[PDB]
């Protein structure tokens, strides 16, 4: 993205936390501006010998190098099968069969099995069904329950 | 708002114990005629839960640590509940989740709202229809920066008064997974006297919702009584029905989930409270026969870590460097390779004896606690305007003729005055 | 929304005597604690209305005995004791509670007296409205109850109704009567156009109204 | 000792609004309901609804639902009232109430406020004498009048000789007619006064400023 974050010498705009008391935990966000405290000597809140700003700011501008140039990242996280499915891909979905050996993709769940209809119950909100062995026993179709 | 009600009076945080309350569904996964263990943020069986109740001169309205998680129930004829306030500080400093039930549906907001001294809803003035909807909104004073928003089906609240025993009960499931908030709900009726009553019941889920946002403390809504005929200031001249509610802490255990062939759970056993329940535990069953088993392996923890390292003596002269009578010029700088000794950075680092000292790639913490495999110390003295020029990836009259710094130089820069 | 009727417009009670305020509501206002919900409200002449009774059994705080309310149902009765003269005003009657407030015709209050016919006097326009090119017949009827009365204007022995505007005082606070004045609006040519006017007094104590007339030229 | 403050009158045309005041004396604007109320002579009163500074809740009468918003001022103890697209039916006398102590018990009314809806502009008064007419009629006490026509906006307030003659003196109030105003004034006084003692009616205008002095 260096032909649109970079500015001039910097952008302030972007920054970083340099330092911290510990090691962070994942997927935890620490907005802290708490002066990170290097020595014995306090720092009253106030940068000093041995106390210094975590936060920083970016070396980003347009000259330079492949390594230095700002590069915008994205991650992408997501539980799979453990949720009701409230995204999917843009694969078409076909009509439903029933006592018959077919391959079946339902909510993200893969398998091969014969499809009949079920005289368990389940509530409302349980969509997966398991079996002693804990493997597949039972799924909702999403479109008609 | 902040007005304070006139019969409140504060009591001591008595305790209750509960049966086999705190057994939920972990997740949406169905499972029927079997047992299954799971281990989750669970209320331990036969615990102890706060004692609360809400009358015309005790108003039970205090503040109680979230933590991980907590438990309720409460037996209602009237319904007092209201609703409940979630948030770090419950102040527009941050955002808080509430959950309020105002006659028409639940409403799940996330905003940050101002706090209140006493938040709460209530009616006024029922007469001869019997109404109870919502009149007042004391909950908070007003909300902005809404990041979520939810609402649930109409249905009307029958929040009139009734005499005899106690007809309902409510039981709710808070929990914080991740920052994922899961909220779990249970009524039946019931006929109770006082405390709560013996049986077992499984809560189910209600909403799903993915906020992420740190709770420490929570807060319960009451639903007090107005009328035509003795009101009071306002709005401190303010009654309430009689309720009670309980409130528990919820605790990472494993419970085994005996599955009806329905699927609904009828028993439930926590392992830590009983070595019969361990026992069960162990066997993956809810029957244990008559014998002696092995369950687990008991051990004694450590008191504390002690560490005892060799004797840090024999130190190289840093000191004498730093302090010794001549420099080398900047041009002709010495290189001094030093090996075969130890080093104590303690001094160094944490003595405040020297104007400015930086670190380049490498923390002055950490560097205490690594060891190296080459140590080189370069001494000039330069002018002050020439300070600046010693650091990587530098130029002028010093960095660039005199001594450079390459961009990758992991050491460090000592300087003063 | 509630609908609220009261009777009687109005009812003249002395000093002494005791005056009878009814209203009538759409819906019933009990509940089940058994007291009501009504408060009374008085406007007194160039004053804002004031509060007199609440809940109808209740006396509010300041306001003489003699004033007390009774009644169940949609029914209810204002009672005074001993009406004095600081009771002329409006009677009202309102719906508290949570519910669209409604409110009710009102209902005036006068102090009796000897019945007297009123003093008819017609003035002419002035020349200067003339001028202006203006015209109004101003007609005036002063010292007369009850308050019902009536006048009607007569040009050249032909009815006009156009133009008539007419306001009722205060009851005075010395003789106790009532004064009000006809003004016919017209234009120049049309006060010019005729000679012969007439104001006609219609009121109860005399069968043939009282007439004032004059001639245009001959003022 | 509670009482509410209000302006005395606004004048405005058809299609803008008008902004209310009604102060608090006496008492906490926070923890007492707040009312409002509107006069016409012919339909007597009628009610706009209540809102509770505390809570900001407000219900309107059908009548007016949508047609204004009610707002109050904690800090300033005073309770505000809002009219928008206003025409000729709004013309009327608004009243404000409150201080109920959550109760019927209590409630105090202020003086009220006049608000007239209408595209005139301000015209002062046209004062004329009114003189007696043709001689044929005769009375032992003769009667003189004042005329005051083409006038507004209220009030205008007329009397005789500055007020120094309160015998027979009988004040007449004003009547609307096509956005205006017109009002009269008659004095009764002894054949041995007029026209031997010269009779005189003043008439003032506040909105404009116009007092006249004519002699009958
Ligand atoms: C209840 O809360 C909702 C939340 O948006 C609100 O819109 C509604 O007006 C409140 N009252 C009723 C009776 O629904």
């Amino acid at each position: 993205s260096n032909n649109l974050d970079s500015k001039v010498g910097g952008n302030y705009n972007y920054l970083y936390r340099l330092f911290r008391k510990s090691n962070l935990k994942p997927f935890e966000r620490d907005i802290s501006t708490e002066i990170y405290q290097a020595g014995s000597t306090p720092c009253n809140g106030v940068e000093g010998f041995n106390c210094y700003f975590p936060l920083q700011s970016y070396g980003f501008q347009p000259t330079n190098g492949v390594g230095y140039q700002p590069y915008r990242v994205v991650v992408l996280s997501f539980e799979l099968l453990h949720a009701p499915a409230t995204v999917c891909g843009p694969k078409k979905s076909t009509n439903l069969v029933k006592n018959k050996c077919v391959n079946f993709n339902f909510n993200g769940l893969t398998g091969t099995g014969v499809l009949t209809e079920s005289n368990k119950k389940f509530l409302p909100f349980q969509q997966f069904g398991r079996d002693i062995a804990d493997t597949t026993d039972a799924v909702r179709d999403p479109q008609t329950l | 708002q902040c007005v304070n009600l006139t019969t409140r009076t504060q009591l001591p945080p008595a305790y209750t114990n509960s049966f086999t309350r705190g057994v939920y569904y972990p997740d949406k996964v169905f499972r029927s005629s079997v047992l299954h263990s799971t281990q989750d943020l669970f209320l331990p069986f036969f615990s102890n839960v706060t004692w609360f109740h809400a009358i015309h001169k005790r108003f039970d309205n205090p503040v109680l640590p979230f933590n991980d998680g907590v438990y309720f129930a409460s037996t209602e004829k009237s319904n007092i509940i209201r609703g409940w306030i979630f948030g770090t500080t419950l102040d527009s400093k941050t955002q808080s989740l509430l959950i309020v039930n105002n006659a028409t549906n639940v409403v799940i907001k996330v905003c940050e709202f101002q706090f209140c001294n006493d938040p709460f809803l209530g009616v006024y003035y029922h007469k001869n229809n019997k109404s109870w909807m919502e009149s007042e909104f004391r909950v908070y004073s007003s909300a902005n920066n809404c990041t979520f928003e939810y609402v649930s089906q109409p249905f009307l609240m029958d929040l009139e008064g009734k005499q005899g025993n106690f007809k309902n009960l409510r039981e709710f499931v808070f929990k914080n997974i991740d920052g994922y908030f899961k909220i779990y709900s249970k009524h039946t009726p019931i006929n109770l006297v006082r405390d709560l009553p013996q049986g077992f019941s499984a809560l189910e889920p209600l909403v799903d919702l993915p906020i992420g946002i740190n709770i420490t403390r929570f807060q319960t809504l009451l639903a007090l009584h107005r009328s035509y005929l003795t009101p009071g200031d306002s709005s401190s001249g303010w009654t309430a029905g009689a309720a009670a509610y309980y409130v528990g802490y919820l605790q990472p255990r494993t419970f085994l989930l005996k599955y009806n062939e329905n699927g609904t759970i009828t028993d439930a056993v926590d392992c830590a409270l009983d070595p019969l329940s361990e026992t069960k535990c162990t066997l993956k069953s809810f029957t244990v026969e008559k014998g002696i088993y092995q369950t687990s392996n008991f051990r004694v923890q450590p008191t504390e870590s002690i560490v005892r390292f060799p004797n840090i003596t024999n130190l190289c002269p840093f000191g004498e460097v730093f302090n010794a009578t001549r420099f080398a010029s900047v041009y002709a700088w010495n290189r001094k390779r030093i090996s075969n000794c130890v080093a104590d950075y303690s001094v160094l680092y944490n003595s405040a004896s020297f104007s400015t000292f930086k670190c380049y790639g490498v923390s002055p913490t950490k560097l205490n606690d690594l060891c190296f495999t080459n140590v080189y110390a370069d001494s000039f003295v330069i002018r002050g305007d020439e300070v600046r020029q010693i650091a990587p990836g530098q130029t002028g009259k010093i960095a660039d003729y005199n001594y450079k710094l390459p961009d990758d130089f992991t050491g460090c820069v000592i300087a003063w005055n | 929304d509630v609908l609220m009727t009261q009777t009687p417009l109005s009812l003249p009670v002395s000093l002494g005597d005791q005056a009878s305020i009814s209203c009538r509501s759409s819906q019933s206002i009990v509940h089940s604690n058994g007291n009501t919900y009504l408060e009374w409200y008085l406007q007194k002449p160039g004053q804002s209305p004031k509060l007199l009774i609440y809940k109808v059994s209740n006396r509010f705080s300041g306001v003489p005995d003699r004033f007390s309310g009774s009644g169940s149902g949609t029914d209810f009765t204002l009672k005074i004791s001993r009406v004095e003269a600081e009771d002329l005003g409006v009677y009202y009657c309102f719906q508290g509670s949570h519910v669209p407030r409604t409110f009710g015709g009102g209902t005036k209050l006068e102090i009796k007296r000897a019945d007297a016919a009123p003093t008819v006097s017609i003035f002419p326009p002035s020349s200067e409205q003339l001028t202006s090119g203006g015209a109004s017949v101003v007609c005036f009827l002063n010292n007369f109850y009850p308050k019902d009365i009536n006048v009607k204007w007569k040009i050249d022995g032909s009815e006009r109704q156009n133009g008539v505007l007419n306001s009722w005082t205060d009851q005075d606070s010395k003789d106790s009567t009532y004064s009000m004045s006809s003004t016919l609006t017209l234009t120049k040519d049309e006060y010019e156009r005729h000679n012969s006017y007439t104001c006609e007094a219609t009121h109860k104590t005399s069968t043939s109204p009282i007439v004032k007339s004059f001639n245009r030229n001959e003022c | 000792e509670v009482q509410l403050l209000q302006s005395g009158a606004e004048l405005v045309r058809p299609g803008a609004l008008v902004k209310l005041s009604c102060k608090a004396s006496g008492f906490n604007i926070k923890d007492y309901y707040m009312h409002w109320v509107k006069q016409r002579p012919e339909q007597g009163l009628e009610w706009f609804g209540w809102i509770d500074p505390e809570n900001g809740n407000t219900i309107y009468d059908p009548k007016f639902q949508g047609k204004a918003s009610i707002t109050a001022d904690t800090s300033s103890n005073t309770a505000y009232l809002q009219l928008s697209s206003l025409t000729s039916e709004d013309t009327a006398v608004y009243y404000c109430a409150g201080s109920g102590n959550y109760e019927d018990a209590m409630d105090y009314w202020g003086q009220g406020t006049s608000v007239t809806v209408s595209s005139a502009k301000t015209t002062p008064p046209s004062v004329y004498p009114l003189a007696p007419g043709s001689a044929a009629q005769t009375n032992s006490m003769v009667t003189l009048g004042c005329l005051v026509k083409g006038y507004f906006p209220e009030p205008v307030t007329v009397t005789w000789n500055s007020g120094s003659l309160s015998s027979g003196v009988h004040t007449f109030p004003a009547v609307l007619q096509s956005d205006l105003y017109t009002l009269s004034s008659s004095v009764t006084v002894p054949s041995s006064t007029w026209p031997s003692e010269t009779v005189t009616c003043n008439v003032a205008h506040p909105a404009s400023s116009t007092k006249v002095d004519k002699k009958i």
